[PDB]
């Protein structure tokens, strides 16, 4: 699952988190088994 | 007390059942003994704990 997010609240991609992204955009289940990978893309997207 | 051998059976069964009910008021370390009261304020990921 690939998407672009901003550092503020980017931590919300995790099991059992609350906020605009976790509640309205992308919510992971409580028993999620996998990895979350992130990197700064300022040179490409800004 | 002449009939104590028969009265003691009633008293022991009532006392064991009474203690069994009273154990529901204990917390065992949880924030509250009422399951609905903890479930209504804490989020699922911690409410399960």
């Amino acid at each position: 699952d690939s998407f672009v997010i901003r550092g503020d609240e980017v931590r919300q991609i995790a099991p059992g988190q609350t906020g605009k992204i976790a509640d309205y955009n992308y919510k992971l289940p409580d028993d999620f088994t996998g990895c979350v990978i992130a990197w700064n893309s300022n040179n490409l997207d800004s | 007390s002449a009939l104590g051998k028969l009265q003691d059976v009633v008293n022991q069964n009532a006392q064991a059942l009474n203690t069994l009910v009273k154990q529901l008021s204990s917390n065992f370390g949880a924030i509250s003994s009422v399951l609905n009261d903890i479930l209504s304020r804490l989020d699922p990921p911690e409410a399960e704990v």
